[PDB]
């Protein structure tokens, strides 16, 4: 929501968390809806089912 | 026991998009290593290998420190990718699995290599937990 690529590009670094799936596919609709282009490469990157 | 010819095998697809097919395989304990490397090197497909760095350890279940975690992001896989290497590792989560597979993760997403670190992974038939799709 805040356009801020470092952010989430960090938070996704974080090795503690065990991101799971379901944020992961919350946060791609807030970057489909919207125009973000960057981090909808950067979250399929990640690895994420369609 | 008796002796009996393979049934599993081939490509291996996951859920996630974006990735090719992995090779996995059925193999008896009882059997020579000559044949697996003719597999992987001819059938399959793969290149001869310049370093082979076998990782153990993993007494940290759910986390390991950052320390070590910026050694295995960095300084295992850079080297792996710039020699061309095999990094041989367990093909479960458990232990430093995780580790191993996020530090890939890490690397192939935080550069544009254009290519990836065969990682590849031995694993017990048995303890495998969703076998009967395969």
């Amino acid at each position: 929501a805040w356009n801020r690529v470092d952010i989430a590009q960090s938070e996704l670094f974080r090795g503690d968390i065990q991101w799971r799936s379901f944020h992961l596919e919350a946060s791609l609709m807030d970057a489909l809806l919207n125009d973000r282009p960057e981090f909808v490469r950067l979250l399929i990157s990640h690895g994420l089912s369609l | 026991t008796t002796e009996k010819p393979t049934d599993a095998y081939g490509d291996l697809d996951f859920t996630y998009s974006g990735r090719k097919h992995s090779n996995f395989l059925r193999l008896s304990d009882r059997t020579d290593p000559a044949t697996v490397y003719s597999l992987v090197t001819r059938s399959w497909g793969f290149r001869a290998p310049n370093l082979v760095v076998s990782v153990l350890g993993g007494s940290g279940g759910p986390v390991l420190q950052t320390w070590l975690q910026d050694l295995l992001r960095r300084g295992l896989v850079r080297a792996a990718q710039s020699t061309g290497a095999w990094i041989v590792t367990g093909g479960l989560h458990t232990g430093i699995g995780r580790h191993v597979g996020v530090a890939v993760r890490d690397h192939q997403t935080a550069s544009t290599g254009s290519s990836k670190v065969v990682a590849m992974g031995v694993a017990p038939w048995g303890v495998v937990r969703n076998r009967d799709m395969l």
